[PDB]
């Protein structure tokens, strides 16, 4: 009719009011005969023996709660885990108290450990509740501490999961180095400036004096950091302006131990209406043998309900977390903490007190620099990218078209030939064409400016297992997009349904076919429905450029597999190295695009295309995920759709012939 | 599949009825596959205001002043694509190539 509550607490004021509290407990209980008893235990400056002598006190006193109430700890580490271990051995909860670590949100590691304080990562919740006011949607993480690293990466993604978008940005690394100004750099080449970071106060005030360094505090910039980044040192090197959180009663440790109290001394008077009540033995000596209602007990802490307190009510969730907690928003005026803001459950209350910014005004910074010079990434297409050395030095020979307009060529950079023949030859030369006029046309129309450079090889890009650790990756211009080399791939790029799974799509520009070029008995093959194709011999040569997505429509298509067995033993690097063997009678036939071989009909009159026009699909400009640059270069390019700009690019290439 | 048209009896009266009359062709059988492959339920009925979009004053019509004014979810049925189009909703990438043209003798 006893219940035991153990406790490592030091100050005896606070020892005063625990007993005051657990005596207190059984007042509005009526003249039941259950009994409340204390045990508290002080600290020795080690943690293996105070770990030892608090376990076995605990286990011959048989306490069915264990708090621990130690904020200012002398090592940084803040681990209660052996005594939380220790009681999970046999399946008893231990009410953590002070720190926050996402490490004890386990709950396969810890088994037995319950808090009432949430993970820092719930912070980035409520910087979550930051991107439904001021409307952001491109963020930046820097997370040095890998303990919680993949928790709060795991929880960003969960809370962008209902958006569908990603983050611009993540880093975790080791701490305690002092380079990450080559990040901060790479960083600051980023369109978004919003800056979340997660780590400890002496990697803080190293990136605060990497950032000062490089002046990162104008305008535009978001600073938005927590309670651990403002203290100590990083507290001295912190830039005003700053965005900062406080926990509310976080410190305040009476009250909270009040409301421990409360809460544990609630559960056992509900646990007292039930049957089935064991007791954990003298587990010290030849007792291994382990609670039986331990995830029973845990399950009365599952639904844990709760109306009275000192702050609010407190629930535990699926993850044993304190929700609706009352936080508040700190900004740095002059090195001096000012409050800004409060929040609620879910809700953000800034007060009548001015947000002031670190740069200009008071309001939001729009900080999403979008790139007024475009990397523009391309692949050497025969009829639309033309590539000349330049005369002299980077300079660009001024023909004349039959229509009196000059060719508006641009300075490319492109290199000599595959990385077999020439590995490292790249130079500067002249590019112009179809797609060419088309970015002239796009940088006439919008405010930016741009870089127009090549891609490394001849191929679009596939996706292929790397040999290393079993992952498939890409490569060509899919493989340097992604890498953040480029910007926007301006090339006639095949729309397809894999491509568009990980980037997004414009509207495409191209629409045309699927043919055949042969050499002019039925010479001709009119299209794919030839028999003498269909189960193919060393006769009828028909092949492919190597690693093109043609490829890959017809790897899905595993009824005409015969013909993915066979163009495999004939893949050519580029579609010029096709018009060559063709034209020197090596060919037979070869599976391309419509509108390219009739320009190249146009060229030479003995290339002839074939009868059947099949896959009628559409080309467009290879793009990134959600941009700045999606809506306003989409309808540009309707509007060149809507008039006779496309006619006029007709007459510039396509309409022409020879 | 079934659907509805609202017919109206006169001009004199806006009372009509919801006459029930069966559809096929290819945005019927679009429809059908993408039920086969979503899995999911649709609501599926005719426009009575008339053609396909055409701002009077603020005020579309049609499938626009359907969808735009939110009394449906999507258009899945044939719809020419220009820029305020475009303003006004999202389209999705284009399947077919249907452009313009002039038929003579």
């Amino acid at each position: 009719k006893i219940v035991n509550i153990g406790a490592v607490l030091s100050t005896r004021k606070h020892e005063q009011m625990f007993r005051e509290a657990v005596n207190q407990a059984n007042k509005r209980h009526g003249s039941w005969k259950i009994q409340l008893n204390a045990t508290s235990v002080t600290h020795k400056p080690n943690a293996i023996q105070m770990a030892l002598s608090v376990c076995e006190d605990l286990i011959s006193s048989q306490v069915y709660a264990i708090l621990v109430s130690h904020p200012p700890t002398p090592n940084d580490h803040f681990t209660p885990t052996p005594v939380s271990y220790t009681a999970g051995f046999y399946r008893i909860p231990v009410l953590g108290l002070t720190t926050r670590m996402s490490i004890y949100s386990d709950k396969s590691i810890h088994l037995s450990f319950l808090r009432t304080v949430p993970p820092y990562s719930h912070q980035s919740s409520v910087w979550f509740e930051m991107m439904r006011v001021y409307n952001w949607n491109h963020i930046i993480l820097l997370v040095s501490d890998d303990h919680e690293g993949r928790a709060a990466q795991k929880r960003l993604e969960t809370l962008l999961e209902e958006r569908e978008s990603k983050a611009e940005k993540v880093l975790q690394f080791d701490p305690g180095t002092k380079n990450v100004t080559a990040l901060l750099m790479e960083a600051r080449e980023l369109e978004a400036r919003v800056i979340i970071l997660s780590a400890s106060e002496d990697d803080a005030a190293t990136v605060y004096r990497a950032a000062a360094m490089l002046n990162m505090t104008g305008s535009g910039y978001v600073w938005l950091v927590g309670e651990r980044e403002i203290s100590g040192n990083a507290l001295r090197y912190a830039p005003d302006g700053i965005i900062g959180l406080q926990l509310i009663n976080g410190k305040n440790e009476s009250a909270h131990i009040s409301d421990a109290v409360g809460v544990v001394a609630q559960a056992v008077h509900e646990l007292l209406e039930k049957e089935n009540i064991t007791d954990p033995p003298r587990g010290c000596v030849g007792n291994t043998n382990i609670w039986k209602t331990g995830p029973l007990f845990k399950r009365v802490l599952m639904s844990s309900k709760y109306a009275d307190g000192v702050t609010g009510r407190v629930e535990f969730n699926e993850d044993g977390d304190r929700k609706f907690a009352n936080y508040s928003i700190m900004n740095l005026q002059n090195r001096k903490l000012v409050q800004v803001g409060i929040y609620n459950g879910t809700h953000v209350i800034p007060n009548d007190r001015k947000i002031i910014w670190p740069g200009g005004e008071t309001e939001k910074p729009r900080g999403y620099q979008m790139s007024t010079r475009l990397k523009i990434v391309t692949i050497h297409q025969e009829p639309f990218v033309y590539v000349k050395p330049t005369m002299s030095d980077g300079t660009c020979k001024e023909e004349f078209t039959v229509n009196g307009d000059p060719v508006k060529k641009v300075i490319c950079t492109g290199p000599n030939d595959t990385s077999p023949g020439s590995p490292r030859h790249t130079v500067p030369q002249c590019c112009y064409g179809f797609c060419i006029d088309l970015l002239i046309k796009l940088a006439r129309t919008m405010n930016f400016t741009y870089e127009v450079h090549l891609v490394a090889d001849g191929k679009f890009g596939t996706q292929e297992r790397v040999n290393n650790s079993n992952k498939k990756e890409w490569n060509g211009m899919m493989g340097e997009l992604l890498s953040g080399q480029a910007d926007m791939i301006v090339a006639p790029l095949t729309i397809n349904n894999e491509r568009a799974q990980y980037i997004e799509f414009s509207k495409p520009f191209k629409y045309q076919g699927l043919t055949i070029l042969v050499k002019k008995p039925e010479e001709r093959i009119t299209g794919i429905n030839d028999p003498r194709l269909r189960n193919p011999s060393d006769k009828f040569i028909y092949a492919t450029v190597k690693q093109s997505s043609v490829d890959i429509y017809f790897r899905r298509q595993v009824e005409l597999s015969t013909m993915y067995r066979h163009m495999e033993k004939h893949n050519y690097e580029s579609a010029a190295e096709a018009i060559q063997a063709v034209r020197d009678n090596k060919l037979h036939a070869f599976i391309w695009d419509s509108a390219v071989l009739e320009f190249e009909a146009s060229q030479k009159c003995d290339l002839v295309t074939t009868g059947e026009l099949f896959f009628r699909s559409g080309f467009g400009i290879g793009m990134r995920k959600d941009s700045p640059w999606k809506q306003n270069v989409s309808l540009s390019i309707l509007k060149s759709h809507e008039n006779g700009f496309m006619e006029d690019l007709d007459k510039t290439w396509v309409r022409y012939q020879e | 599949v079934p659907c509805r048209k609202f017919v109206k009896i006169n001009n004199s009266t806006n009372e009509g009825m919801n006459v029930k009359k069966c559809c096929k062709g290819f945005c019927i059988d679009i429809l059908k596959k993408l039920s086969r492959t979503v899995k999911f339920t649709y609501d599926l009925y005719l426009v009575t205001n008339g053609k396909h979009g055409k701002k009077v004053n603020n005020v579309w019509n049609g499938m626009i002043g359907e969808v735009v004014y939110q009394r449906a979810v999507m258009a899945v049925g044939s719809l020419t694509i220009n820029e305020e189009r475009s303003e006004v909703v999202d389209f999705s990438v284009p399947f077919v190539e249907t452009g313009i043209s002039v038929m003579v003798s």
